[PDB]
């Protein structure tokens, strides 16, 4: 085993074990019971302080521990940029991996988690790994040299597909035909078993701003207050000739002929908007930032970037069939996606703006978490402005 | 006795070293004292003397024959951590109902449990003289009033319970501090032998229990409850009844009764608020007001109710059904079968900057969804004084995620529902606002006013006001002054945001009359537009 330590003064992780369903508790005791016993993990004394929270998700139970603590405060240790070219995708999960692999004996205690127990009838059951464990920074990194070897091959032997590792999941991406990809992947999963994304699609769509037969004191009222925001993004977005015909004091429903300064005016701003402002740039030194604004009706709005304005990346998400009555539902899948795309394009996870309570989240999230990484997050009030502005993005011909 | 159990490896803060807190020199009356009770312990073989080689030490004491009283509080400052000792503490609405039930006090267990031999010696204390040299000594088991001792004993106790536990399945045990709630559904007489069984199994383990004298008996007190065989109640909470009442008396009375509201209907307390006012001191002397009076009085009657509730059938529905008992003001009950709670609850009222009634009672929804979690670890089918439309309508639409689990219409009143909705569009042949205003924040002057459509007009002068003040307050009179269908234009940002959430209930006074006026209109649009 090599040895791995905590970032400089960094003490372990010691967060609280969030309540659990019955169900999954069980699930967990069954899991935990088998591992222990294969000796992945073994019970631990109270003389170990620290924790890190557990959980279940999916037909049988897998259990999820949240190491975005400890990865953290876990000392350091690339990214192939082709990746998002390539037509198709697909992720596997190989966790599985690091079992066996030996976790270095004086790291183990901070890697320590608890299983509740219902209506605190008996202290939770407490366990540290003794081999790598999955969803930890460092197992992928350790389990490095490893998995190049048993990669090689299949690589050398097509140098026309590209693989990206991230954390307990493999980004495998090529050029085939649906049929041909998904017959190359069986050829490494085999070869994996021994020991659907689609990136060129992913079109960034424009702002569109409407266009009406006539127009009401309130349709340009709502408009010069979108293009006036926008101004942050786009200098040159102009609506002094707009605001000319909102002189006086007209009903809001009045209709207001336009001047063909107005029209030209709105014409330059159409052809504006008509491509991402310029001058944008990915910096890995920066942190990667995703906000999500609820546009209501199962859609959702979300633009990934570094520096406000600045957006690497917007769109659009409609909920998926059967989360109709579930906002938290809807929401945790557009994170899990968004969060895929931003792994695929750069190579890491952003930190999360929702639209949604602490307390709302925190309690309903797990229930529809599907990814073996868990992203960064925090809560907030979506301005009204920002939600307008994003709801004016283009959309499908007819569809796709 | 002391058990046979492996020592946990302990260790001190980091790089700290271990206390050297001078000895409380004593009387020769308590010295005695000590002296014997140390003597006894030594044989035990709980404490060891020990020579000068100690730089160590921690001070020993004498309270009421007497009894010792180490003090490690420095010790336990410069002692590792440890998980945390179970925080959250078991709730009788969680308990599946036993056929029989044993307490089993494991109290001086921690005497009972052996000290990690490399830590002992941070143990040391110093039995004073009469000048002379003292008495020496070091603990050789858990200390009392030592910081991991708690958490040590509850895990040398779980070991020791692991074979049984997994011996016996149809039996359940309880840790909880110095006691083992063990119950069963077998017969009397097979329930019986098990603890026997148990018990007999600690021995065992230089784990002694109880005494037939010691012994507790139904019904059991949890948390000011009685834990009755086939149901639990409410220890009796009594209200002193005098002719003097001090802040104190008033503030301890207001807690008590607080609590009491979770358990009884209709307790109350304002008017007894009321009387903290002003108050200048604990022991101020406040007489109780007419209306005091008579609150505490209808309150000393609501607490002559015998309310009970039954235990958990986890074989049979779980169920919450909640009330609107005022604004902000939510009740809840938790039942598996009409009548028979499990549970009751009452959440205060909440004073948000600005928020909704369908809101808060997601907030309700969520609070009790992660109690029974941690109770049951199910979530409860709700029932709900709210329309499925009335839902439907506000959360498809609401900026923020939002979210109740499968639940159903009660109608019970009063009712939750969308006081006010602005309108989607400009609502036409209604006039039109275009309310304005503006204040000199410094010197807090301003005026506020609009000018409609129809050539309607206004300006108010205001001293003692901010900006966002008159914006609002410019909106108010556009509200005042309008008809039941109108159209107000304005470029406040707060507006925006009301335009958002629409708000039935914040902190401003102003917001609130706005509310008013809002709900009270047959039709409204709310348009912004940017200042300048
Ligand atoms: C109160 C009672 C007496 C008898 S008996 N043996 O007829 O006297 C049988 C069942 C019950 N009760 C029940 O059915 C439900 O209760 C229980 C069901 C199972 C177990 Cl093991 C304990 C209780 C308790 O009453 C109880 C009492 C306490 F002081 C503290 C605790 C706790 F562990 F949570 F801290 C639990």
């Amino acid at each position: 085993t090599v040895p791995v330590k905590l970032k400089p003064g960094m003490d372990g992780p010691k967060v609280k074990q969030w309540p659990l369903t019955e169900e999954k508790i069980k699930a967990l005791v069954e899991i935990c019971t088998e591992m222990e016993k294969e000796g992945k993990i073994s019970k631990i004394g109270p003389e170990n302080p620290y924790n890190t929270p557990v959980f279940a998700i999916k037909t049988k139970w897998r259990k999820l521990v949240d190491f975005r603590e400890l990865n953290k405060r876990t000392q350091d240790f690339p990214h192939p940029a082709g990746l998002k070219k390539n037509k198709s995708v697909t992720v596997l999960d190989v966790g599985d991996a690091y079992f066996s692999v030996p976790l270095d004996e004086d790291f183990r205690k901070y890697t320590a988690f608890t299983i509740p127990s219902i209506n605190n009838e008996t202290p939770g059951i407490r366990y540290q790994y003794n081999v790598l464990p999955q969803g930890w920074k460092g197992s992928p990194a350790i389990f490095q040299s490893s998995m190049t070897k048993i990669l090689e091959p299949f690589r050398k032997q097509n140098p026309d597909i590209v693989i990206y590792q991230y954390m307990d999941d493999l980004y495998v991406g090529s050029d085939l035909e649906i049929g041909q990809h998904r017959t190359k992947i069986e050829e490494l999963r085999q070869h994996l078993l021994r020991w659907e994304l689609h990136p060129d699609k992913w079109t960034v769509q424009p702002i569109v701003l409407p266009e009406k037969d006539s127009w009401t004191v309130n349709d340009i009222q709502k408009l010069v207050g979108k293009l006036n925001w926008a101004s942050q993004i786009y200098p040159g977005i102009k609506v002094r000739q707009l605001c000319k015909l909102l002189r006086g004091t007209k009903a809001l429903t009045e209709v207001i002929p336009l001047t063909e300064e107005a029209e030209l005016e709105l014409a330059e701003n159409r052809e504006i908007l008509k491509e991402p402002v310029h001058g944008v740039y990915y910096d890995p030194s920066k942190d990667l930032i995703a906000e999500i604004q609820k546009q209501g009706q199962g859609q959702w709005t979300y633009q990934i970037y570094q520096e406000p304005f600045k957006n690497l990346k917007t769109g659009k998400y409609a909920r998926m069939r059967g989360a109709h009555t579930n906002d938290v539902k809807q929401l945790t899948e557009a994170v899990q996606k968004i969060t895929t795309e931003s792994i695929v394009i750069w190579g890491k996870t952003p930190k999360f703006k929702l639209p949604i309570q602490k307390e709302t989240w925190e309690t309903w999230w797990t229930e529809y978490w599907q990814a073996t990484w868990i992203p960064e997050w925090e809560f907030v009030n979506t301005p009204p402005l920002v939600k307008l502005w994003y709801q004016l993005e283009k959309e499908p011909i007819v569809g796709a | 006795p002391i058990s046979p159990i492996e020592t946990v490896p302990v260790k001190l803060k980091p790089g700290m070293d271990g206390p050297k807190v001078k000895q409380w020199p004593l009387t020769e009356e308590k010295i005695k004292a000590l002296v014997e009770i140390c003597t006894e312990m030594e044989k035990e073989g709980k404490i060891s003397k020990i020579g000068p080689e100690n730089p160590y030490n921690t001070p020993v004491f004498a309270i009421k024959k007497w009894r010792k009283l180490v003090d490690f509080r420095e010790l336990n400052k410069r002692t590792q951590d440890f998980w945390e000792v179970q925080l959250g503490i078991p709730h009788p609405a969680g308990l599946k109902k036993n056929k029989s039930v044993t307490v089993l006090d494991v109290g001086d267990a921690y005497f009972s449990v052996p000290l990690d031999e490399d830590f002992r010696k941070y143990t040391a204390f110093t039995i004073p003289s009469i000048e002379t040299p003292g008495i020496r000594y070091q603990y050789n088991v858990l200390p009392q009033g030592w910081k991991g001792s708690p958490a040590i004993f509850q895990s040398s106790m779980t070991k020791i319970l692991e074979p049984f536990r997994k011996q016996n399945p149809d039996i359940v045990i309880y840790q909880y501090m110095d006691d083992l709630y063990v119950g069963s559904d077998l017969e009397i007489g097979q329930h019986r032998t098990k603890i026997e069984e148990l018990r007999q199994h600690l021995l065992r383990w230089g784990l002694t229990t109880p005494d037939k004298k010691h012994q507790k008996e139904p019904p059991f007190l949890w948390m000011g409850y009685e834990l009755h065989p086939d149901k639990w109640t409410v220890q009796p909470i009594v209200l002193p009844e005098k002719d003097s009442w001090t802040v104190n008396d008033i503030q301890k009375l207001v807690g008590k009764l607080n609590w009491a509201s979770q358990i009884y209907p209709g307790i109350k307390v304002r008017q007894l608020c009321k009387l903290l006012r002003g108050t200048k001191a604990l022991t101020e002397v406040i007489p109780l007001t007419e209306e005091a009076e008579l609150e505490l009085a209808e309150n000393r009657e609501i607490l002559k109710e015998p309310v009970h509730g039954v235990y958990y059938d986890p074989s049979k529905d779980l169920i919450a059904e909640i009330q609107k008992q005022g604004q902000g003001q939510w009740t809840y009950q938790i039942y598996q079968e009409p009548f028979k709670n499990l549970k009751t609850g009452k959440y205060a009222r909440m004073r948000g900057a600005h928020t909704n009634d369908v809101k808060q009672l997601t907030e309700a929804v969520q609070k009790i969804t992660t109690e029974s979690i941690v109770i049951w670890g199910k979530t409860p089918k709700f029932k709900l004084p709210i329309q499925k439309e009335t839902w439907e309508t506000w959360w498809t639409e609401y900026w923020q995620a939002t979210w109740i689990p499968e639940w159903e219409f009660v109608n019970t009143p009063p009712l939750v529902k969308l006081w006010y909705q602005l309108e989607k569009e400009p609502i036409v042949g209604a006039e039109t606002f275009y309310v304005d205003g503006a204040a000199n924040r410094e010197t807090k002057l301003g005026k506020a006013g609009y000018v409609t459509n129809r050539g309607r007009q206004k300006v108010v002068t205001l001293t003692d006001t901010t900006n966002q003040k008159t914006e609002l307050q410019a909106i108010y009179l556009a509200l005042q002054d309008s008809g039941l269908e109108v159209n107000i234009v304005t470029d406040s940002q707060y507006a925006l945001g009301i335009i958002q959430a629409q708000p039935d209930q914040s902190e401003s006074e102003l917001v609130n009359q706005i509310i008013e006026q809002l709900i009270k209109k047959e039709k409204v649009y709310l348009a912004w537009v940017p200042a300048h």
